[PDB]
């Protein structure tokens, strides 16, 4: 039965001999369930990419990372609770510059999103950065961090976190990889030319999913992750999180 | 135009904020939504599903046989089988369950739990047990004559094959906070000896289950320590 | 099955000459690849594992890098014991496969 | 400290069977995989199969499927390779490797056997 | 939401609907 | 005693009240608003609705379990196995009846669970399983470590999936109905496996003698089949 539930249900008072549980009373429970919703549960701003390129004297100097949630492991076990997911990605780029007193100049950065299926002749100065079809954003170092919303891009109705099958129709696709789902690459470079300064730029990319729709909840993964490409397990030698003992050991059953 | 002044905290990036942002792909039509069975609109529906308690974990328990409680025909009368701590944060039988694994993402938790026991032995196995629930700060009894003074039930294997045990919610605060004592206990003794025929195995098994009632609530999300 | 194409199958070079062997995979195997040194006496010994990292006890003259569609084994300087049969192996997915092999030759008259 | 022992010649007439032996020591044998690789005189290497040391589960190549059988013994800490219906097609040097959780590597190899069958 | 796209709006937390029956009692 | 007859065959079944519809929904034909392909799907009337009985597995005390990926066991069987390679796309549901016949003197418990989108894994290695290791065919497979469900998850939490309990006291048979679970409306028979049927002996077998064999029969009825991309 599908019904609207704003808060947890109340309790009816109880009341010789029968042919249920215990003696209860009348309680009005005002505790809100709103924070347990799938939206509130899965949606949080987390750091999915951390990279600092070495920049001192160049007289490679950028980064592109195909987005997958398996890189941040706290989010991986977070998103492996469900099978199919439907959400809109909200990306925010933060730029911090360290020192290897001069003072900090204000660099201009360009964060360009390249969808899956666009050939990239990857270079810093190559023309694929100036392509008008690719959506780009320009932001300085001192300002509110650049924030864009990525829509839901898929051939199917929702993403596949656990994919049982193989890639393509050549009968060899590296088990556990879904051909239908790849969002694309996120290309970020410094717009300014080469300045012989020893400052290191640290870019942080945050992703908060919204409009989240989940299906088929799955058991959590107790064992550690061996690799990001598949489900293989090993387990710690001693308990906990082992093959023999996942739960901690105690003295005796009567203890 | 419209004169505006900046309030304190303008330009900051907050992680929990909710606002609309500029779309990266204007005039983009997502794939239409299709009906997929088993849509989860709240995490409490996952918690209310029953799950296996592991009562057999002390030592020399590897994998499968930890899910069951061995009972032979040679066990004596009025012997304590097991006691189950109700602590979710610490490691009891309850550490990894459907109610336990979801609750470790939160802090304040309030609700009533449920236990189901099931006897997996043969059809002709006779005998009775007693399941004594211990309120918080109970100071668990030694023998069953002290534990029979509380809330319990005498449960026969032959008549009924299952147990419904509802744990009421008793606390002073509206919620209880996880740690980084003595919330309660559930004990099982031997009412009579285990009677089995000559063609049936001497041993037996019991599988405990736990789920959450409809009043179980959660809040104040945090990070799961289970990572390691 | 994923096939590893090892080329060239043979080459002729002298001492102090940098050579490279490029293997191409049909399906992307990730960062998982191995290089095996086969000595003429019948003993096979590993050299490169997981791209960058190198075996402990093996001299630093051996090196490897990834073009991102391809894998290459770069040797700084050849030695008398550096003439062997090189094999690029993919341990990423079952079944595991071997390269075609490469035999090194010396320029003579 | 760690080595692999696979000596012997084992010449046999066609149509018979052979059970190889790989005895590993110097480490924990039950916790690591076992592998098998053949060295042909025709300058080539083929992958025989892999076996989990724990109980049973194995993986075989399509060409050698049904002609090879792998089994291990955790007591003697040995690895056995069973072959049936030996024809003149099979002549090669059989190797046994280890692997592991990380890298699942080939790092340690055995000496190998010289297997020649003739009618 | 002042933009022209509906997917770029703020997250909607106002849906409280539930159907526990399909899990605890998956019977007809 | 009540017999279930669908198609040109049938099997006698034990009465079990309140069977399991997976996630509380009954499989139905593809609605018009969710359709994609503009062609006309061929609908078998009694053809794909017959019960397909796999090979009965011998269940001993030391048996870890068994798993059958759908429609991998059905890849080649009967007339439905023809339409597997004879059509480019399909969507179908499944009515699974697992019946374990034993006397009143046997003790044990069987957990029959249908795992949607089951991604397996290998123990103590980073190498992804091969093609034959995943897709068994009619034979099926045996769990190496059923306590972790071979995927690294926990068996104690496996009850979140559609399941029924087979206990040798109350009910010796189970009936599970699986609708179409996919992101796409139709899928490819030889590539992706939507469901997985896992029978896990949570409590092992026991008796006085050391050797005891209890057979298990698995029956699968492909209800509500559709097919497109007619070739050959």
């Amino acid at each position: 039965i599908e019904s609207i539930i704003k808060t947890a249900t109340d309790t009816v008072k109880s009341e010789l001999g029968v042919v249920e549980a215990i003696q209860t009373r009348t309680v009005i429970n005002q505790h809100g369930v709103s924070e347990t919703l799938v939206e509130n549960f899965l949606s949080r701003a987390a750091l999915v990419s951390k990279r600092s390129f070495e920049y001192k004297d160049h007289t490679k100097n950028f980064f592109k990372w195909t987005i997958n949630t398996r890189s941040f492991v706290q989010l991986r076990r977070k998103l492996e609770l469900f099978t199919y997911l439907r959400f809109d990605a909200e990306i925010t780029i933060l730029t911090t510059v360290a020192v290897n007193y001069v003072g900090l100049p204000d660099l201009t950065l360009q964060a360009m999103f390249v969808p899956t299926g666009a050939l990239t002749p990857e270079k810093q100065d190559s023309f694929h950065w100036q392509s008008g079809s690719n959506a780009s954003v320009f932001f300085k170092i001192s300002d509110p961090p650049a924030r864009i919303t990525i829509p839901f891009m898929c051939i199917n109705s929702a993403y596949s976190v656990f994919y049982d099958g193989f890639a393509g129709f050549e009968k060899n696709g590296l088990y556990g990889i879904n051909p239908a789902d790849t969002i694309g690459n996120l290309c970020v470079r410094i717009v300014n030319e080469h300045q012989p300064v020893g400052f290191t730029v640290t870019v942080r990319v945050y992703m908060k999913p919204k409009h989240i729709k989940a299906w088929a909840p799955r058991p959590p993964r107790t064992l550690p992750y061996m690799s990001i490409a598949n489900a293989n397990y090993k387990g710690k030698e001693r308990a906990p999180n082992a093959l023999s003992a996942i739960i901690g050991n105690r003295d005796s059953v009567k203890t | 135009g419209v004169p505006t002044y900046l309030l304190p905290g303008s330009g900051q990036f907050l992680t929990t904020d909710d606002h609309s942002s500029a779309p990266a792909l204007p005039c983009f039509n997502p794939t239409p939504e299709m009906h997929i069975p088993g849509q989860v609109r709240n995490m409490l529906e996952v918690v209310q599903v029953e799950s296996m308690m592991e009562i057999n974990n002390t030592e020399s328990a590897v994998g499968m046989e930890r899910l069951k409680v061995d009972i032979s025909a040679l066990t004596d009368v009025d012997q304590l089988l097991f006691n189950i701590p109700l602590d979710i944060q610490l490691d009891g039988p309850l550490r990894n369950t459907l109610v336990g694994n979801i609750s470790r993402y939160y802090t304040h938790w309030s609700g009533s739990l449920e236990m189901t026991f099931m006897f997996c032995g043969s059809f002709m196995a006779a005998g009775k047990l007693i399941l004594c629930y211990t309120p918080p700060g109970g100071s668990c009894p030694t023998t069953r004559e002290t534990a029979m003074l509380g809330t319990h039930i005498v449960w026969d294997f032959g008549l009924q094959s299952s147990v419904t045990l509802i744990i009421p919610w008793i606390s002073g605060s509206h919620y209880r906070m996880f740690n980084n004592a003595n919330v309660g206990y559930v004990t099982c003794f031997m009412q009579t000896n285990l009677i089995v025929p000559s063609e049936s195995s001497d041993t037996c098994s019991l599988i405990g289950f736990i789920a959450a009632k409809d009043d179980f609530s959660l809040r104040l999300m945090r990070d799961s320590p289970d990572i390691g | 099955d994923i096939q590893m194409t090892q080329s060239p199958s043979s080459l002729s070079a002298s001492l102090g000459e940098r050579v490279s062997l490029t293997c191409r995979a049909s399906q992307d195997i990730g960062s998982s690849l191995n290089w095996l040194q086969q000595e003429p006496d019948g003993t096979i010994k590993r050299l490169i594992y997981a791209t960058s990292s190198l075996d402990s006890g093996v001299p630093k003259r051996f090196s490897g890098s990834r073009s991102g569609s391809d894998y290459s084994l770069t040797i700084s300087s050849l030695e008398s014991e550096d003439f062997v049969d090189y094999y690029c192996l993919q341990y990423a997915s079952f079944p595991l496969t071997f390269g075609a092999g490469t035999k090194l030759e010396l320029k003579r008259a | 400290q760690v080595q692999l022992q696979q000596p012997g010649a084992e010449l046999v007439m066609p149509g018979a069977s052979v059970k190889m032996s790989c005895k590993a020591s110097g480490y924990t044998f039950t916790d690591y995989w076992m592998h098998w690789v053949k060295q042909r005189p025709g300058q080539g290497l083929e992958w025989i199969g892999a076996i989990d040391t724990s109980d049973s589960y194995t993986t075989y190549n399509r060409k050698f499927k049904g002609k090879a059988t792998l089994t291990v013994d955790e007591s003697s800490s040995t690895a056995y390779m069973q072959l049936i219906s030996l024809t003149s097609e099979d002549s090669a040097v059989y190797y046994c490797a280890r692997g592991g959780g990380g890298n699942s590597p080939f790092a340690y190899w055995g000496q190998g056997t010289l297997v020649t069958v003739s009618a | 939401n002042f933009y022209k796209d509906s997917y770029a709006a703020s997250a909607s937390k106002q849906d409280f609907s539930q159907d526990p029956s399909k899990f605890t009692e998956p019977v007809v | 005693v009540l017999q279930l007859k669908l198609g040109n065959s049938a099997i006698v079944t034990q009465e079990a009240a309140n069977y399991c519809c997976a996630y509380g929904e009954w499989p139905n034909y593809l609605p018009d608003h969710e359709a994609v392909a503009i062609d006309k799907p061929t609908q078998p009337e009694t053809a794909t609705d017959r019960f397909y009985t796999l090979k009965s597995v011998k269940w001993e005390t030391g048996s870890t379990g068994w798993w059958w990926k759908l429609p991998d066991a059905l890849n080649n069987i009967g007339m439905f196995g023809q339409n597997v390679q004879h059509h480019y796309l399909y969507r179908s549901g499944f009515l699974i009846h697992v019946q374990c016949n034993a006397t009143k003197f046997h003790q044990g418990a069987l957990l029959v669970v249908a795992i949607p989108e089951h991604q397996r894994g290998a123990h103590n290695t980073n190498t992804s399983p091969g093609f034959d290791d995943i897709m068994k065919g009619e034979e099926g497979g045996t769990f190496n470590h059923p306590y972790v469900l071979d995927d690294g998850t926990s068996l104690a939490c496996a009850t979140i999936f559609p399941h029924q309990w087979i206990n040798l006291r109350t009910n010796n048979s189970a009936t599970i109905v699986l609708p179409w679970m996919n992101a796409a409306p139709m899928d490819f028979p030889l590539r992706h496996n939507q469901w997985t049927l896992a029978i896990i002996p949570v409590v092992p077998l026991g008796t006085r003698t050391t050797s005891s064999m209890v057979p298990i029969t698995v029956s699968i009825a492909p209800m509500c089949c559709e097919f497109n991309g007619l070739r050959h």
